[PDB]
C-alpha cells in the first residue's frame, strides 16, 4: 500500500535547478508502469534503419496508453510526488495552463499531441531528454480541425503536383472566438511533418477512397440520369478496419473549475480530473 | 434558534399626536390604520485553502520518534492558529464596515423634509400651494450649490443649522428605549462618523472635550427556549417570543457637551481600513447637465442702439 | 468527489426567481464558429443571404451589442429550455393542455414587449434548420439546480456533475428531502416494440428529428427510456423512419449508367500503358481513345442532406419498474405539470452521432 | 478548505425620521464636455444604396475628421469596435445631441434655463384621470405656467407622434445598448408607478434610488457592465431643469480686460452677459 | 452499489459444483439483470425461438444485448459475483486464459465467439444447458474472418497466415440471416460516397505514379493496390471538372469529413465495443497461454 | 430497508436534540413492529 | 493627442529623421571638434 516518488537529483547545477523549478509547474509525462521510463525515449528513434525514423505513430499510441503525473515542489532532502492514476486520488491538483486555445467547463475534453508546425518542449544540453506536452482539445472541435488540416494538406499537394496553379480563394480563412484570432495555413515552408510523417497515412487513405469509389462506380448506381478480383477489397477491407481501431477515442480528461475567470490564457489556475 | 420567521415583526401599541380645534366642527371619533414592513437578510462566506503538506504531517502519529516531526507539528498549529486569528479579525472589521448605511437612500433628511414642516401645515396642499412648494424647490435646489462650502470660514452657522433642524426632529418610541448613560445622567444620541480631517477641524472649533466616561457592559447573554414552548411552536409551525407584557476588554470612549444635544464622534482612519482591499465607504456621485445654444438671434430688429 | 461551476446570468433574458429548485438547466455557446461555418455548411443548394438576414435581426433584435455577437463572456449562459420545449411542443397531436399550460405562462413571463422577439427567434431557427447548419453540437447536460441567489442582474448560478437527490437534505423548507421535478411532455412512445418484461439498467436517449420538408423543417426535443445499446437502436432508428427518409431523400434530390470496363480487367492480355506513361511521349495522345463514360456530377452533388438522426447517449437510471407519475399543484393560482424524479444518479459521455441510414 | 456560513437577520424599529446625513465637498472631476461624433450611420435597414463610387468617398471625408468609425472592410455586422486611441489630460469625451429648433428664442427663457423635454410634466394628480398626464405633455393647445400668453416653446421641435416620439424617445425596439446613448431617455417613458398610504414616501422613492446608465472608465461612453457595484444621484433627473453653464456670444467681455472690481450693463449694442446660476466662481480660478 | 445475485436450485448439487470448481477463475454473461438471475436464460434461450440453432448471428446478437459479468472465487456458503458498472474493484477477479496466443498489456482486446476451433461442451443432466467460454482472438484476426465471410457471400451471391502459422478452416455459408443485412449496409455504405472528390483524386493519379518512381515504396503498395491502380489507368475522365461551387467553398473538405464519418461509423457497427482493457502486476507480463492471468479494472 | 433512514440519522441546543430523541424512538417503535412481523411470519 | 483639430506641433522636426536628428540627435555626434554640451543632448533622448 505505497507509492512511486520520482528522483531528486541532488547538488546539480544552478542552471539545472533553476529550469527545473521555471518547469515545474508544466505537466510531466508519467514514468514507465513497472520501475522507470529513461532510456524509453533515446530507444524510439534507435531504427533509422538509414532514413527518417517513423517516430509520430509510435509517440502517439505511447501518449495514448500512458497516464500523466502531477509534480509538486522541491525540497533539498526529501521530495514529494502525487499520482491519481493507480494510486490514490488526491484533493483537488493545480496545473498551470498549458493549451493557448479557449475552454469551456463544463464539457467533455480530449488530448491529442500536436504534429504540424512546432510544440513547446524543454531540453537540456546536459541530459539529453526532451519532453513534449500533448495539447488538449475538445473532441468536437480536434474533429474539424484534424478534417481541416486533411484538407489543406491534400490542396497542397494537389498544387505542388498539379504544377499549374489551383489555389481558389473562396473568402477569409480567419477562425474567431472569444476575441482570439486564429490563422492556419499562413505559409508554405519549412513544412516538416506536412509530408513527412502523415504522408504514408493520407495516401493510404486516398487510394482507399479511389478504389472504393471505382468499385461502387462500377455496378451500383442505377436510377442515374484467372482472377477473382476479391483480394483488393479484402485487403482494402483490413486497412479500413486497422485504421478505424488505431483512430481510437481518448476521452477521459474534464475540465471543472470552481469560480474561475471567465476567459482563459497560458499561466491561469486551472483544475485536473477525470471521469 | 430560528429557521423560518417568514419576516416576523414585533407588536407594539404607538399612537401619533394630533392638534385639536374644537372650532367648526361636530364630535368625530378616533380613526387609524396598520401597516406592515419586511426584513431583509444577509450573509457572509469565508475560505482559508491550504496545501496537502500540513495534513501529511500531522497524519503520521510519530512514525519516526523524533523532536523535528514535532517542531514542524508545533509549527504548523501556531501558523495555522494566526492565521484563524487573522481572518477572524478581517471578518469583525468588515462586518463592522458593513455595519454603517442601511438607509443611505433616504439618509439625508433636509432638502426632503424642510419644506414638509417649514410650508405644508398638514400635507394637503391645493393647485396654489403645490405650485409654492415646487417653486421653493427649485429656488432652493437652484440657489443652494455650494454655499456653506464657500462660507465654511464663518463659524456661525451652526446656530441656525440647529434651529432648522429642532422644528424637524420628533421623540422616538418610549416602551423599548433602553440605553446605557453616563454617570452625568444624560443619556446619548447615536454614533457619528467622519474623516480624521473633520474630527480635527470640529475638536479645534467648537467640541470641547468635557467627560470621562467608558464602559463595556455584557448584558445581552443568550436567551434559551423551553422544551414545551419549543414543542408547543414547532407544532403549528408559528414561533411566539416573549410574553412578558402581563400588563474583558477595554477600548476608551468620552462624550462632548453641545448644549441640548449629546453626540459623540468616533473617527478611525488610522486604527483601522489599513492595508485592506475594500474601498473607503461613504463615497457618493452626482450628476448634471447643461444646455448651450448655437446660432441664436433675436427676433426683433429694433435693439442695436 | 463533489464539483461546482459558477456561472453568470442576465435579468433581461432569464428571471431566476419564477423558476425553483430542481430545474435542469443547459449550457449554450456562442456561435463564433459556426457564424463563419454557415457559408460552407449552407453550400451552392440554397443562398446565405437568408441567414445572414436572420443573424442582423437576431442581433438587432438582442440586447447589449457591445458584449454579444463575437464572443459568449459577458451573455446569459443558462438558458430556460420551458420555452423553447413549448414551442417545440406544436407538433405532437396533444396541444389541449399545451394551450392551457401556455395561456397562463405568456400572460405572466411574457407580454410588455416580447411576440416580437419570439417570431425572431422562431423564424431564425427554422431558416438555421432549413439551411442544415446543424446547431445541436452546442447542447450539454448539467445536474440540478437546488441553489439560486441574485442581488442586481447577477445570478450565481451553480450546478453539480452526479445528482445528491437522496444525501443532499438541505432541510431549508417544511420539506424534510429535496427532489427534481422536470416536465416530459416530449416522450416519444417507443414501447410499441418493448411493451413486454424488460427492467434494468435503461438508457436515455436524447434525440433530434431533422425533417427536410417544405416550409415545415424544424427540430423537437424528444425522450426515451429503453434499455438498449447504440447498435440496435441505431437499427432501429434506421428501419423504423423509412417513410420519413424516403420522402426527406425524395424532396432533397434537387437535380449514369454501367461500364464493361470491369470484364475487361479481368480477362487476361489486358491492354497495359505503363512505359510509354513513364516516358510520356504519349502523355494525353494515349488517353484520347479511351472511355468517357460521359460522367456527370449533377444528379447528386452533396448526399448528407438526409440527415435525420441525432441521438445522444445521456441520462442512465437503474431503478426497476420505471413509472412516471404526475400530480398536480399550484404556485400562487397556475398549475404546474411535474413530475417527481428524485433519488436517481446520473452520468456518461456526450455522443453526437449523425445517421442517414 | 474549511467554509463556515452563518445567516444573519436585521430588523427595524424607526418608521419616522432617524438618518441624519449632512455633506459637503468637492473631488478631483472625473468627466467634462466631449466633441465625439454619433453613429448615424448605424440603422440597419432605410433607403436603399447603390452609388457605391460617391458613398466610399463619403465614409473616407467623414473618417478623415479623426472621430470614431469602422474597420476597412466596414464590419456593419457584429460588435465591433474602434480601438481606443491615447488621450490628454483633459477629462471624458462625451456624445452631444442635435435638436433642431427655430432660430427665434426668448432671452429670458435662455437665462431662466430651458427644459429638453418641451413642457412639464407632474404625476401628483392622484390618479384622476389616465390621459391627463399625456395630455399636458402633449396637448400644445393650452396656456402654460411659464408663459403668460404662448403654450410651447420650439415649435419645429416639440411634436406628439412625428419627430419627438419618432427620433428623442426612441420606439418599435430602437434605443438598444448603443454607445450613443441619449442622457435625456432616462425620464421620456413616465412607465408604471406604485400606490403607497402617504405622499411622503411616494415622494422620497421618486427623488431617491436611481441606478448609474453608464460608465466613465472608458471615453467611447460604454453600457454599464453586468455586476459593477457603484453609486450615484441625478438631481436634475426629475427636476426637467438645466441651468445653462456661464456661456457668452464673445469672449471679450468674458475675459474681464479691466479686471479689479465688476460692473453690470442695462442696454448696449450687441454685447450681453449672463450671470451663472452657480456662485462656484471663487472656487479654483477659472 | 448495487450487483445481481445468483440462486442456487434445489436437488442438485454435485455435477455444476465440480464443474464450478474445475472452471476457477472462468466467468459467464448475463442477459437481463434483475433481483435474481436464473440459468435457462443463457444458451437455450439464445438458440430457441429460431426453429434452426445457428452458430454466428445469433451468438453475436446475445453478446451485443449482454453485459459484462465477472465471477470471483466461490465459496461453499453462497455464490458472489460483481458487476462491471461499479467503481470499486476488488482483487480476486482474475479470469483465465483461453487463447493458444500469449497476450500482452497495451492492446484493447474486444469480445467475439469462438469460430476457429469452436468450444468444448459440457452436458448437464440437471437443467439441461451448455457453457460458452469467451475468447481474446485479435481484433485482426475477427477482421479478417469476417472480411472473408463476406468475400464469399459476395462470390456466392479458406486459409490464414499469421507469423507463418497457417491452418484449414471451416465455412461460414450455411446460414444467409446476416448475409442480406450486410449486403444492405455495405451498398448503404457505398450510396454515401458519390461525392465529387474521388474524380480530384483520381486527376493526381499520373502525378503520383511519376512521382513514385524514385520513392522506394512500390515494392510494398503492389500488394494492396493491385487492381485500383489498373483501373485508374483504363478511364480519361475529365481532367478539369467546371467549377460551379470551387469560388465560394471548399469541396474537398466536406468530403473528406463524409468519408472520416462513414468509415468511423462503419468501424463502429463492425468491431462493436470491447469490455474491459487487461493489466498484470508484480510479474513481467508475458503470460504462458492457459494459465492464471491478472485482470483488474482500469 | 434500512439505509434511508440510517443516512438521514448519521447525515442529518434543545431542537436539534429532541428531533433526534423523536428519531431514536420512531427507530426504535420501527424495529419492534418489524420483529413482530417476522415472528409472526416465522410462526 | 493634445489638439485633435490640428495634426502635429513643428512638422519639420517630428519625424525622428529630421535635420536636428541628422546633426545631433542625442547619440549621433557626427562632429569633429564641435563644442557640444549636455543640452544639446537631453532635449532628445530622455534615458529610458
Amino acid at each position: 500500500p505505497f507509492e512511486i516518488e520520482v528522483l531528486l537529483p541532488g547538488e546539480l547545477s544552478p542552471a539545472e535547478t533553476s529550469a527545473l523549478q521555471k518547469c515545474e509547474g508544466k505537466i510531466i509525462t508519467f514514468s514507465t508502469l513497472r520501475h522507470r521510463a529513461s532510456l524509453v525515449d533515446i530507444a524510439l528513434s534507435s531504427y533509422y534503419i538509414n532514413g527518417a525514423p517513423p517516430d509520430t505513430l509510435s509517440l502517439l499510441e505511447a501518449y495514448r496508453m500512458r497516464f500523466a503525473a502531477v509534480i509538486t515542489r522541491v525540497i533539498p532532502g526529501k521530495l514529494l510526488a502525487h499520482a491519481i492514476g493507480v494510486g490514490t486520488p488526491t484533493p483537488g491538483l493545480f496545473i498551470q495552463n498549458t493549451s493557448p486555445v479557449d475552454l469551456c467547463n463544463g464539457d467533455y475534453i480530449c488530448l491529442l499531441p500536436p504534429v504540424f508546425g512546432s510544440a513547446d518542449s524543454i531540453r537540456l544540453d546536459s541530459v539529453g531528454l526532451e519532453i513534449v506536452f500533448p495539447l488538449t482539445i475538445p473532441q468536437t472541435l480536434m474533429r474539424e480541425i484534424i478534417a481541416k488540416v486533411v484538407a489543406r494538406a491534400v490542396e497542397r499537394t494537389a498544387a505542388g503536383a498539379q504544377i499549374l496553379p489551383h489555389e481558389v480563394l473562396r473568402g477569409a480563412d480567419v477562425i474567431c472566438y472569444n476575441g482570439r484570432r486564429y490563422e492556419l495555413e499562413t505559409n508554405l515552408q519549412h513544412r516538416d511533418g506536412s509530408d513527412a510523417a502523415i504522408r504514408t497515412l493520407v495516401l493510404n487513405l486516398m487510394f482507399s477512397i479511389n478504389e472504393g469509389c471505382l468499385l461502387l462506380l462500377a455496378l451500383i448506381p442505377t436510377l442515374l440520369v484467372r482472377f477473382p478480383i476479391y483480394e483488393t477489397i479484402s485487403s482494402w477491407i483490413s486497412t479500413s478496419s486497422r485504421l478505424g481501431d488505431t483512430l481510437g477515442t481518448r476521452a477521459i480528461l474534464r475540465v471543472c473549475v470552481f469560480d474561475g475567470p471567465s476567459t482563459v490564457h497560458p499561466g491561469d489556475r486551472t483544475a485536473v480530473i477525470q471521469v | 434558534e430560528l429557521a423560518y420567521v417568514r419576516d416576523g415583526v414585533i407588536q407594539f401599541e404607538v399612537q401619533q399626536p394630533m392638534i385639536a380645534r374644537d372650532g367648526p366642527h361636530p364630535v368625530d371619533q378616533p380613526v387609524h390604520n396598520y401597516m406592515v414592513k419586511r426584513i431583509h437578510k444577509r450573509s457572509l462566506s469565508a475560505a482559508f485553502a491550504i496545501a496537502s503538506e500540513a495534513l501529511s504531517l500531522l497524519s503520521n502519529t510519530y512514525v519516526d520518534g523524533t523532536e523535528i516531526d514535532s517542531s514542524l507539528r508545533i509549527r504548523a498549529i501556531q501558523q495555522m492558529a494566526r492565521n484563524l486569528r487573522t481572518v477572524l479579525d478581517s471578518f469583525e472589521r468588515g462586518t463592522a464596515d458593513q455595519l454603517l448605511g442601511v438607509l443611505l437612500e433616504k439618509a439625508p433628511p433636509l432638502s426632503l423634509l424642510s419644506p414638509i414642516n417649514k410650508f405644508q401645515p398638514e400635507g394637503h396642499l391645493n393647485r396654489v400651494a403645490r405650485a409654492a412648494l415646487l417653486s421653493d424647490l427649485k429656488r432652493r435646489v437652484c440657489a443652494d450649490m455650494f454655499f456653506m462650502t464657500r462660507h465654511a470660514r464663518e463659524p456661525r452657522l451652526i446656530s441656525a443649522y440647529l434651529s432648522d433642524m429642532v422644528s424637524c426632529t420628533q421623540p422616538s418610541v418610549m416602551v423599548s428605549r433602553i440605553t446605557h448613560t453616563n454617570t452625568r445622567g444624560r443619556q446619548v444620541d447615536g454614533v457619528l462618523v467622519t474623516t480624521a480631517t473633520l474630527k480635527r477641524q470640529l475638536l479645534q472649533g467648537i467640541l470641547q472635550i468635557d467627560d470621562t466616561a467608558a464602559d463595556v457592559p455584557v448584558t445581552y447573554g443568550e436567551m434559551v427556549l423551553q422544551g414545551t414552548n419549543l414543542v408547543t411552536a414547532l407544532v403549528m409551525g408559528k414561533a411566539v417570543r416573549g410574553m412578558d407584557d402581563v400588563a474583558n476588554a477595554r477600548v476608551p470612549a468620552d462624550l462632548v457637551i453641545v448644549g441640548d444635544k449629546l453626540v459623540f464622534l468616533e473617527a478611525l482612519e488610522r486604527r483601522v481600513y489599513q492595508a485592506t482591499r475594500v474601498a473607503y465607504p461613504l463615497i457618493g456621485n452626482i450628476d448634471i447637465t447643461f444646455i448651450m445654444p448655437m446660432g441664436v438671434f433675436q427676433a426683433n430688429s429694433m435693439d442695436r442702439y | 468527489t463533489t464539483q461546482l461551476i459558477q456561472q453568470v446570468s442576465l435579468t433581461d433574458f432569464f428571471r431566476p426567481d419564477i423558476e425553483h429548485a430542481g430545474s435542469i438547466v443547459l449550457i449554450l455557446r456562442h456561435p463564433s464558429d459556426m457564424i463563419g461555418e454557415a457559408n460552407t455548411l449552407t453550400q451552392a443548394g440554397r443562398d446565405p443571404d437568408v441567414l445572414l438576414e436572420g443573424l442582423r435581426n437576431l442581433f438587432n433584435a438582442c440586447t447589449a451589442p457591445w458584449t454579444v455577437g463575437e464572443g459568449g463572456g459577458l451573455r446569459a449562459y443558462v438558458t430556460s429550455l420551458s420555452f423553447i420545449a413549448a414551442c417545440r411542443a406544436e407538433e405532437y397531436t396533444d396541444k389541449q393542455a399545451a394551450d392551457a399550460n401556455r395561456t397562463a405562462i405568456v400572460s405572466a413571463y411574457g407580454c410588455s414587449r416580447m411576440e416580437t422577439r419570439l417570431i425572431r427567434f422562431s423564424e431564425c431557427l427554422r431558416a438555421m434548420v432549413q439551411c442544415h447548419v446543424f446547431p445541436h453540437r452546442f447542447i450539454s447536460f448539467f445536474g440540478s439546480l437546488l441553489e439560486y441567489t441574485i442581488q442586481d442582474n447577477l445570478c450565481n448560478i451553480t450546478a453539480v456533475a452526479k445528482g445528491p437527490q437522496e444525501a443532499a437534505r438541505t432541510d431549508k423548507t417544511s420539506t424534510r428531502r429535496v427532489t427534481a421535478n422536470i416536465p416530459a411532455c416530449v416522450f416519444w412512445d417507443v414501447d410499441k416494440d418493448l411493451h413486454l418484461s424488460a427492467d434494468g439498467l435503461k438508457h436515455v436517449f436524447l434525440v433530434f428529428v431533422y425533417t427536410q420538408r417544405r416550409q415545415r423543417e424544424g427540430v423537437r426535443l424528444h425522450l426515451a427510456l429503453s434499455q438498449l445499446n447504440e447498435q440496435c437502436f441505431g437499427r432501429g432508428i434506421g428501419f423504423l423512419l423509412g417513410r420519413i427518409r424516403a420522402e426527406n431523400a425524395a424532396w432533397g434530390t434537387e437535380g449514369t449508367r454501367a461500364l464493361p470496363l470491369v470484364q475487361l480487367s479481368n480477362d487476361p492480355t489486358s491492354p497495359r500503358c505503363s512505359i510509354g506513361e513513364i516516358t510520356g511521349v504519349n502523355w494525353n495522345l494515349a488517353r484520347q481513345r479511351l472511355y468517357q463514360w460521359t460522367g456527370d456530377f449533377r444528379g447528386l452533388p452533396t448526399q448528407l442532406s438526409c440527415m435525420y438522426a441525432a441521438y445522444t447517449l445521456i441520462g442512465t437510471i437503474p431503478s426497476e419498474s420505471v413509472r412516471y407519475t404526475r400530480r398536480m399543484e399550484r404556485f400562487g393560482g397556475y398549475n404546474v405539470p411535474t413530475i417527481w424524479l428524485e433519488g436517481v444518479v446520473w452520468g456518461g459521455t456526450n455522443t453526437w452521432n449523425e445517421c442517414y441510414y | 478548505n474549511f467554509t463556515l456560513t452563518q445567516p444573519r437577520a436585521h430588523v427595524d424599529l424607526g418608521v419616522g425620521y432617524t438618518a441624519v446625513c449632512a455633506t459637503a465637498a468637492l473631488r478631483c472631476p472625473l468627466t467634462d464636455m466631449g466633441n465625439t461624433a454619433q453613429n448615424l450611420f448605424f440603422s440597419r435597414g432605410g433607403v436603399p444604396m447603390l452609388h457605391d463610387n460617391v458613398t466610399e468617398s463619403l465614409r473616407r471625408i467623414t473618417a478623415s475628421g479623426g472621430r470614431l468609425n469602422p474597420t476597412e472592410p466596414l464590419p456593419i455586422f457584429g460588435g465591433l469596435r474602434p480601438a481606443t486611441s491615447a488621450g490628454i489630460a483633459r477629462g471624458q469625451a462625451s456624445v452631444c445631441e442635435f435638436v433642431a429648433m427655430p432660430v427665434s428664442t426668448d432671452l429670458q427663457y435662455f437665462r431662466t434655463a430651458c427644459n429638453p423635454r418641451g413642457r412639464a410634466s407632474g404625476m401628483l394628480y392622484m390618479g384622476d384621470r389616465d390621459a391627463d398626464i399625456e395630455a399636458i405633455m402633449f396637448d400644445h393647445t393650452q396656456s402654460d405656467v411659464a408663459y403668460t400668453d404662448r403654450a410651447t416653446l420650439n415649435p419645429w421641435a416639440s411634436q406628439k407622434h412625428s419627430y419627438g416620439d419618432r427620433l428623442y424617445n426612441g420606439t418599435y425596439n430602437l434605443t438598444g445598448a448603443s454607445p450613443i446613448y441619449s442622457p435625456c431617455f432616462k425620464f421620456f417613458t413616465p412607465a408604471e408607478v406604485n400606490t403607497n398610504c402617504n405622499t411622503l414616501d411616494r415622494l422620497l422613492m421618486e427623488a431617491k434610488a436611481v441606478a448609474s446608465q453608464s460608465s466613465t472608465d472608458t471615453e467611447y461612453q460604454f453600457k454599464r457592465p453586468p455586476g459593477s457595484t457603484e453609486m450615484t444621484q441625478d438631481p436634475c433627473g426629475l427636476f426637467q431643469e438645466a441651468y445653462p453653464p456661464l456661456c457668452s456670444s464673445d469672449a471679450a467681455m468674458l475675459r474681464t480686460a479691466h479686471a479689479g472690481e465688476t460692473g453690470a450693463d442695462e442696454v448696449h449694442l450687441a454685447q450681453y452677459l449672463i450671470r451663472d446660476a452657480s456662485p462656484l466662481r471663487g472656487c479654483l480660478p477659472l
